């Protein structure tokens, strides 16, 4: 639910790393166990065996994708030692792209995920900076 | 020859009498907006003797 | 999306059923009768947020 | 709410899930909606019993006729897939596709 | 908005007694005339999908169109003026009643007011 | 001319948003009509919602 | 205005209800006296503006813009009376139609008092040239240009929607009178930057800038004569239009923010100047160039100075003109040669002379040759960017210098050398090619008299 | 024409504009506080109706 | 069938409708879904065949899941809360399950997936009205309660339902595919204003079902059900393939056409609460329902495709059946933009 969000909002950006990580990890797990479902119901491979394989390498991709960027992000802030700028965010999210391509084994995903990733990454800390809103509560 | 070349240049007039309608509706569109004639900070004139309106 | 036919008409289709204590048979009371009819007294011609 | 209604509620839900399961025969898919309608009818008896609304005696009864018209209905359009096919196995539905 | 709540609302009536007093649209409204155009547009349209000479097929199929629009416009736009009024009216009387959320401004001249000057280089 | 204009320029913005386009599209619109899966995801998405959403 | 708009829009009727062998002279009749309607716009004054009513008004910005738009659809009507003469009278009257809805189109966008209307009808102005693009085109490429031509646009186009109606919900107006008058600071947040990108790169799209201007070139090549000339002469302009009117309420954002857009267009300048040089084919030549001036154009208005509009205005008129004369003179080029190649057909001054003659002041023109206007609008952009910055004066140099060799290479291996000797249907230039050439260079050095009615309000 | 003519309709043009907008942000505020509120006409969303209670006797006194 | 017996059908599914829209009671509501469900059946097998038979036991199942859902959210409903009426819901559990309920009644996804087989399966007449009819209801019902519905769960799949249409769009060939993606993108951006402005989803629905109609009516005219027997077209009534053409790009969201006037509407309405990111996200999916209009128009009109020699026969015969409205229909929906503040009637 929303408690793993919590959880991560509730560390300092700057400080615990490890927790920060742990955080990121169960996220990027949930996400991957989520997609891996969706995979499974909609494409069964050929049986039991070949479907926990598939969910297991989601899932552990998903995991290193989160795990590496908040250990990327969070140590980026710590050293730069300027906190609330989104170039940690930036680099959290390429690290994450690389290993995502890595993962893949071919640059052109591990490229394509770094750039599209970082700005996603540095658009979600300028929208917690600012408080914009997604979904939007109805105020008129 | 007369009501002859009417049915093959009827549609010469179309323009122009476009451009009067046009004309007209520009004025009438104008006399919408005398919210504030001869009463300009600037341009405040006592009317003439024989005059009713500062513009039209 | 909501077409008040009856409140037009007067007609009464279906509003009978609405709530516990609308005129039941043989005035057979409903097990919370006085509450709603207070909860219903207390929120009439309110609107929805000031009668929550 | 007492542990009756959440036993209710459980049943439900299996019923929910086998009729989403879809292992064949869709027979067994109107089997679960049919437990999903005895359920709700169940619930639907021990709320409006429970509360004396009387005039709401007439829910069932109406919900239950309602219901076993739409199963009607299904046993119907199974039958014909049966006379094209031969068999009433899920999987035989699948000309049509996304 | 929402004004389907609005107390004292018959459910099911296209135009209020009260909106009685607006003035009805000219019958040279721009909209109504703008509706005339939609229904000589129409008229054209079907006679160029029946294969019949598009200007001059039927005179009072086109004529029956342009009248039903301009009919169908002139009372729709009878409503909206009256939807319109409705909303100005509950603003300016909401505004009215509750004078502590709109406080008037203290009024201030550009002399006394100090804007930053970006210069341009 | 080649490399800058002909190449990579195309290749960043309409070549790149082409691919991913059509990739998904590939993904989505492949769906082999079997209700069996169908409903699956049906379930799998009410325990999504009735889990996440409260 | 409405004095203006109601004659085009009879324009259709008279077009529709004309005679099968008659559409053309009416045409051409009604659009030259729409034209000389159109004159009296021009005469602006000092102060504010001349504000019609409350949904149109006209600048001195908007006056020279209106008269060229209303100027080019007889040119228009001329050009496309060559290739439409194998094609039946309702097709004709249609593509009659499209013209005459984009004109319309146009005049409606550059009065617009009010922002919505003018991305309204500035998005509207998109169908019907998307319509001439893939309808009437020659080559199997139409298909793709249109599609690219309306996918840059609107991609860039519609984040500029939410922008505008989040800026009516906090500013409260629109029209651009009171945006002009209630302007305040945007100070420095993520937010603002963003509504800074958003209001514009949908400008910046179809200038268009350097790195987006894959569309151009595929736009230009693959559309008919009529779609070019209204391409590269009025539909680039809509871009710097709607920039130097909306750079008002960025301030003083853009003193910072200028910087990408502005190396962009610097650099792009040089790189599709020196592209020109080696092509193999002419429309794209044009195409390129265009995209160099509009670069340089788009540097005027970042820097933000009064001679830098000055400059925008005089040059946005002055490349209009000239490239819808090169154009004409590439697709009069193309008619009888049927290969559309630069090294084909050589040497054809000494079978075509006048047409050399129309050649040589065009590319003279182009090359921003004194007193013509196009170098009025170059010079005020060059000091203008000097006194921004001084090293600014390398980059223009370098341009100016490929710009002239371009020009001239354009020149001479068309017009000069030996004739090929394997084409033989190199017939007289008509009366129709010629008039249309005179019609197009005669404006510029009549405008190069009274230089003040182009360059803009902050003259 | 003169000057006054069009310095004139741009100040009654202006008025308009700047009446409009004030207009806009008023009906916004007002908007947005009668949705937290809802002690005004708009949002007035429907509640059970009184006249439908039955004021009898109940065969019990306890109701 | 008979025709006094289709005639009989087709009232009972307007009478069902009508009883869904003009009842406040929920029981009645969930009578009016089972009377439109059982009447609808038989208009989707009208001609039979298996394609048909598979297309209405797909239906079926989609419909009698979504009203055993509905009814089990009434019932959890009533127990929290002793009120039939319909209004605020008064319970989390169940406002959520009624809001999965009325997804699968809706074909909003991922409850999308029926949508296209559905309307694949069944023939133009029977796609047409369920593809615009069948809304009424459930449209209906979310409106009326709208101020419980959570925004989360509505605009995730909103976006979701905007997302899935336009992928799936790009891909399909068939016609009939086309249109229930479409309807899929459209649904999903009506119902992303129901927290905000009711009448914004409203209007909405009344320029998409012009819109559908319009479209469906052209694709009846010329008996085109794959593309290339829409490109077959352009020979015989190229008036047609231009009219359609236009409706095609009145569908994509271009202005000046009436298909702009909802988008732009909906996205002011959401301007005015604060919501910036989902408006530009939606505006450029909506980009991809454009891009395969465009391909289609591409297909139908602006190019000639090869036509067949048996076609010169064709040229002899006219349409001996003309439906009406269809000119009506395509004016109302390429040309009604400069009426757009008629939208305060609360249509
Ligand atoms: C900020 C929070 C965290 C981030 C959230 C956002 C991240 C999104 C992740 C998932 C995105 C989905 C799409 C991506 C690619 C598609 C999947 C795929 O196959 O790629 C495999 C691809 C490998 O290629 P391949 O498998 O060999 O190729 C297979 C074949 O070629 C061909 O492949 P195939 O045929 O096998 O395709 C698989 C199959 C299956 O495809 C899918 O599984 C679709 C995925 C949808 C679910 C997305 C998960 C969202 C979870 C939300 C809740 C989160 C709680 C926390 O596709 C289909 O058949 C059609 C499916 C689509 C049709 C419609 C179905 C939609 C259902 C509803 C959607 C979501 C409902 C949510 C609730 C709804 C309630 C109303 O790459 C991967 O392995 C990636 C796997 C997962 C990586 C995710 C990265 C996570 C990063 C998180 C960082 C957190 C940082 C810390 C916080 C700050
Ligand atoms: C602005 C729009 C205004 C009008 C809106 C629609 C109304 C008319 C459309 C119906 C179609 C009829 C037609 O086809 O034309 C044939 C017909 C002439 O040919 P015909 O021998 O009679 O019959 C031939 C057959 O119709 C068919 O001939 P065919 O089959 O042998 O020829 C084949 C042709 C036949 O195909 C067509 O002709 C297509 C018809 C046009 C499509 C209709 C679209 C519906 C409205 C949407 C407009 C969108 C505007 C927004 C901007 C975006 C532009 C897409 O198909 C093709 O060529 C294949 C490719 C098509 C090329 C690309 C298609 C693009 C279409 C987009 C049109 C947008 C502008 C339309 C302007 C008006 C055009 C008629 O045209 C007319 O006579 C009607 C024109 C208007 C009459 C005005 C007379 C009244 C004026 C006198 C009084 C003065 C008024 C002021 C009073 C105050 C003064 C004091
Ligand atoms: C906002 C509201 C949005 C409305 C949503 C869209 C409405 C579309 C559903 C209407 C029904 C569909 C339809 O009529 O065919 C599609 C129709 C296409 O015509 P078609 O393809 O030639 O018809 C083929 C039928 O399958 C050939 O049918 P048939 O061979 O069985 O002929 C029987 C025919 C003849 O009916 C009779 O024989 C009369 C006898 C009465 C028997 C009394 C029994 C009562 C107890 O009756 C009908 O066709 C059905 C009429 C139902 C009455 C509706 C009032 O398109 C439209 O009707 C467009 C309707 C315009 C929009 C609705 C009103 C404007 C707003
Ligand atoms: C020796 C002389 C040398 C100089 C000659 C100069 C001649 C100039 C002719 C060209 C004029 C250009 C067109 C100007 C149009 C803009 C002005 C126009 O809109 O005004 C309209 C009026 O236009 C004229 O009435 C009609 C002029 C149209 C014809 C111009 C002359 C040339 C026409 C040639 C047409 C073809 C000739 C025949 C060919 C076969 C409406 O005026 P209005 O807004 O109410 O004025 C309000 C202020 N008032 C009350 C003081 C008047
Ligand atoms: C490709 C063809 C051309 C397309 C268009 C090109 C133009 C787009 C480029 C965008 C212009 C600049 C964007 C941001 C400018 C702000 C200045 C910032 O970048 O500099 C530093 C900002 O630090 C970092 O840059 C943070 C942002 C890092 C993440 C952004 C992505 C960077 C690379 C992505 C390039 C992709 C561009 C194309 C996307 C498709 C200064 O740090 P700081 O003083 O503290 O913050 C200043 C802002 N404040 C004052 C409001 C707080
Ligand atoms: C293309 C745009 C859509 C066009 C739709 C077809 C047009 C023809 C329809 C013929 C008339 C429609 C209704 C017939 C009049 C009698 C019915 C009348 O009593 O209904 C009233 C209501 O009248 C209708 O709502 C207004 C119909 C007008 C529709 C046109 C608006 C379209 C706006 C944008 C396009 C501009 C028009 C283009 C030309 C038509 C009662 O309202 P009320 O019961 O108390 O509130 C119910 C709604 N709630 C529940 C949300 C509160
Ligand atoms: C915002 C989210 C940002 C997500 C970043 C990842 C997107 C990168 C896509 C760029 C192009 C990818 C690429 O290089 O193409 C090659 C690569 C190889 O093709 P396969 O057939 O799948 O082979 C897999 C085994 N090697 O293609 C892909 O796998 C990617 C195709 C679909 C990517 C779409 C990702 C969209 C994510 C958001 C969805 C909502
Ligand atoms: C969140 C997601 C946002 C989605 C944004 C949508 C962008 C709109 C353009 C999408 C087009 C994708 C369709 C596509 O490319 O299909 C592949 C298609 C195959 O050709 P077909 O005609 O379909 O098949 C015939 C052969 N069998 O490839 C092509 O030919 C492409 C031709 C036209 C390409 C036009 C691309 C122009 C886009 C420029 C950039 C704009 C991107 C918009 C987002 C901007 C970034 C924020
Ligand atoms: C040829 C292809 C070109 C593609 C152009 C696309 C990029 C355009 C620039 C970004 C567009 C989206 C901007 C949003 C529209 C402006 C609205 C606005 O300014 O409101 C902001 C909201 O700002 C945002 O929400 C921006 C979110 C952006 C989400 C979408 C990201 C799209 C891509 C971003 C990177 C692109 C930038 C470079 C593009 C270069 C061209 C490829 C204020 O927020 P408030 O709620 O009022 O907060 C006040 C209280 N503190």
């Amino acid at each position: 639910a929303k408690t793993l969000l919590h959880k991560y909002s509730d560390i300092p950006e700057g400080t615990e790393c490890h927790r920060k990580a742990y955080a990121s990890t169960s996220i990027g797990g949930a996400t991957g166990l989520i997609v891996s479902a969706y995979s499974i119901a909609l494409k069964p491979p050929a049986s039991f065996l070949e479907g926990v394989a598939r969910t297991g390498r989601y899932t552990f991709t998903s995991a290193a994708i989160g795990a590496i960027f908040g250990l990327t992000s969070c140590i980026s802030a710590q050293v730069r030692e300027k906190p609330d700028d989104p170039l940690n965010y930036f680099i959290g999210g390429c690290a994450g792209g690389l290993t995502l391509g890595a993962r893949t084994r071919s640059y052109g995903i591990g490229a394509a995920a770094c750039a599209y990733m970082g700005l996603t990454a540095a658009l979600v800390k300028m929208g917690q900076l600012e408080g914009w809103q997604v979904f939007a509560e109805p105020k008129v | 020859n007369v009501l002859q070349i009417v049915r093959d240049h009827w549609v010469h007039i179309l323009v122009p009498v476009g451009f009067v309608f046009g004309c007209y509706l520009d004025r009438r569109s104008d006399e919408k907006l005398t919210a504030f004639r001869n009463k300009s900070l600037l341009f405040k004139r006592e009317l003439r003797p024989n005059e009713e309106v500062t513009w039209k | 999306p909501f077409f008040d036919v009856q409140k037009r008409l007067g007609l009464d289709l279906d509003r009978w059923m609405t709530i516990q204590s609308a005129e039941q048979p043989h005035k057979i009371p409903g097990r919370c009768h006085a509450f709603e009819k207070e909860w219903i007294e207390c929120a009439h011609g309110i609107g929805g947020i000031r009668a929550e | 709410m007492p542990l009756v209604y959440m036993n209710i509620i459980m049943a439900f839900a299996i019923a929910l899930a086998g009729l989403l399961m879809y292992r064949s025969h869709l027979m067994s898919s109107l089997l679960c909606l049919e437990g999903m309608m005895l359920s709700l009818f169940i619930m639907s008896t021990l709320i409006i019993l429970n509360t004396h609304f009387t005039l709401a005696n007439m829910m069932p009864i109406i919900l239950l006729v309602f219901a076993a018209c739409e199963a009607a209905l299904g046993l119907s359009l199974l039958v014909m897939v049966s006379n094209t096919y031969g068999t009433d196995y899920v999987q035989n539905l699948n000309l049509l596709q996304c | 908005t929402m004004m389907s709540g609005r107390p004292g609302r018959v459910p099911l009536q296209f135009l209020p007694n009260e909106a009685r007093s607006l003035p009805p649209p000219k019958l040279t409204d721009p909209r109504l005339v703008y509706m005339g155009f939609l229904g000589y547009c129409s008229g054209l349209i079907d006679n160029a999908i029946r294969r019949r000479p598009v200007v001059s097929a039927g005179l009072h199929r086109q004529l029956l169109y342009v009248t039903s629009f301009v009919f169908f416009g002139y009372y729709l736009l009878k409503r909206q003026d009256y939807m319109y009024a409705l909303r100005d009216h509950d603003m300016f009387a909401y505004v009215k009643s509750h004078p502590e959320d709109f406080p008037e401004k203290d009024k201030k001249t550009y002399g006394e007011i100090l804007e930053e000057f970006h210069p341009v280089r | 001319s080649s490399l800058l204009d002909l190449i990579w320029l195309e290749t960043i913005l309409p070549k790149t948003t082409s691919f991913i386009q059509m990739k998904m599209s590939i993904m989505v619109s492949n769906q082999k009509g079997l209700i069996k899966l169908y409903f699956l995801s049906f379930l799998i998405t009410i325990m999504i919602s009735m889990t996440l959403f409260n | 205005m409405l004095k203006i708009i109601i004659p085009t829009t009879m324009l259709l009727p008279m077009t529709w209800m004309s005679k099968h062998n008659m559409i053309w002279i009416n045409a051409t009749v009604h659009s030259l006296l729409i034209s000389l309607i159109s004159l009296s716009l021009l005469n602006q004054l000092g102060e504010n503006s001349l504000n019609f009513s409350l949904t149109f008004f006209s600048d001195s910005l908007s006056a020279p813009l209106l008269v060229l738009t209303t100027w080019l659809l007889p040119l228009m009507l001329m050009a496309s009376q060559s290739h439409l003469s194998k094609e039946t009278t309702t097709r004709k009257k249609l593509y009659i139609t499209m013209l005459i809805l984009l004109q319309l189109f146009l005049i409606m966008t550059f009065t617009a008092t009010e922002l919505i209307l003018f991305y309204i009808l500035f998005e509207a102005t998109l169908v019907p040239t998307l319509i001439i693009i893939t309808r009437w085109g020659n080559q199997t490429e139409r298909l793709n240009a249109g599609l690219y031509f309306l996918f840059y646009t609107l991609a860039g186009s519609l984040p500029l929607l939410v922008a505008l109606v989040y800026i009516q919900n906090t500013t409260g107006s629109l029209n651009f009178l009171i945006i002009h008058y209630w302007s305040h600071p945007l100070s420095n947040s993520w937010s603002n930057i963003f509504m800074w990108l958003a209001c514009i790169m949908a400008f910046m799209v179809k200038m268009p800038l350097y790195g987006l201007h894959l569309w151009l070139p595929k736009a230009h090549v693959e559309a008919p004569i009529a779609g070019s000339m209204v391409l590269a002469a009025v539909l680039l302009k809509l871009g710097g239009y709607g920039m130097m009117r909306i750079t008002t309420i960025l301030n003083p954002l853009t003193n910072y923010m200028a910087y990408p857009f502005l190396m962009l267009s610097m650099w792009g300048m040089i790189m599709t100047s020196s592209i020109c040089l080696r092509q193999t084919d002419l429309k794209s030549l044009i195409a390129y160039s265009s995209v160099s001036h509009m670069a340089l154009v788009i540097v005027a208005i970042m820097i933000q100075t009064p001679w830098s509009f000055m400059g925008a205005t005089a040059l946005m008129i002055a490349h209009g003109l000239t490239s819808s004369m090169l154009f004409c003179l590439a697709n009069t080029n193309y008619e009888r040669v049927h290969s559309r190649t630069m090294i084909l057909a050589r040497g054809l001054q000494t079978l075509l002379p006048l047409m050399a003659t129309w050649w040589l002041v065009a590319s003279l023109t182009n090359l921003a040759l004194p007193p013509s206007i196009n170098l009025i609008g170059e010079l005020f952009i060059i000091t203008a960017s000097f006194s921004w910055s001084n090293i600014t004066i390398i980059l223009m140099g370098m341009n100016m210098m490929i710009t002239a060799l371009y020009s001239l290479y354009m020149l001479i291996t068309t017009q000069r050398g030996k004739y090929t000797h394997h084409i033989n249907n190199i017939k007289p230039s008509f009366t129709r090619e010629n008039a249309l050439m005179a019609l197009h260079i005669l404006p510029l050095l009549l405008l190069t008299l009274n230089p003040k009615m182009i360059l803009g309000p902050l003259y | 024409d003169g000057p006054e003519k069009n310095y004139e309709k741009t100040m009654a043009i202006l008025q308009i504009e700047a009446e409009k907008a004030e207009l806009r942000l008023k009906e916004l505020e007002v908007r947005r506080l009668m949705r937290a509120r809802g002690d005004g006409p708009w949002y007035q969303y429907p509640t059970i109706d009184k006249a439908l209670i039955d004021h009898s006797p109940k065969t019990t006194p306890d109701n | 069938m008979n025709p006094i017996i289709y005639t009989t059908l087709i009232m009972t599914v307007m009478s069902g409708t009508m009883l869904v829209m003009i009842s406040s009671h929920w029981l009645l509501i969930w009578i009016g879904f089972e009377m439109n469900l059982l009447a609808m059946i038989p208009v989707l097998m009208k001609n039979f065949n298996p394609r048909a038979t598979e297309a209405a036991t797909k239906y079926f199942l989609t419909q009698a899941t979504a009203s055993m859902m509905l009814m089990m959210a009434i019932i959890i409903n009533l127990l929290y809360s002793g009120q039939w009426t319909i209004t605020k819901m008064f319970n989390p559990v169940a406002m959520t399950m009624m809001t999965m309920a009325l997804a699968m009644k809706l074909g909003l996804s991922p409850f999308h997936f029926w949508v296209p087989e559905v309307t694949q399966g069944i023939s133009l007449q029977a796609g047409l009205l369920l593809l615009t009819w069948q809304k009424l209801a459930p449209l209906s019902v979310l409106c009326q309660i709208s101020q419980s519905i959570n925004p989360n769960l509505m605009l995730t799949m909103a976006m979701l339902s905007i997302l899935i249409g336009g992928w799936g769009g790009l891909n399909q060939t068939q016609l009939r595919k086309i249109m229930a993606y479409s309807s899929i993108a459209h649904m999903g951006w009506m119902t992303a204003v129901l927290p905000y402005n009711t009448t914004m989803t409203i209007l909405n629905l009344l320029i998409y079902i012009t819109m559908t109609l319009a479209m469906f009516m052209l694709l009846i005219h010329s008996s085109a059900t794959t593309t290339l027997s829409l490109s077959h077209t352009w020979n015989k009534m190229p008036v047609i393939t231009s009219l359609m053409m236009v409706t095609l790009l009145s569908m994509g969201g271009l202005p000046p056409l009436s298909g702009f006037m909802p988008k732009w509407m909906i996205i002011q309405e959401m301007t005015k609460n604060e919501s910036i990111i989902m408006p530009t996200l939606m505006a450029m999916t909506a980009l991809l329902n454009l891009y395969f209009y465009m391909r289609l128009a591409y297909s139908s009109s602006l190019t000639m495709f090869p036509s067949t020699n048996n076609m010169k026969m064709k040229w002899q015969f006219e349409h001996t059946k003309q439906m009406k409205l269809l000119p009506t229909m395509i004016v109302l929906s390429t040309l009604v933009l400069p009426m757009t503040p008629a939208l305060s009637s609360l249509n």
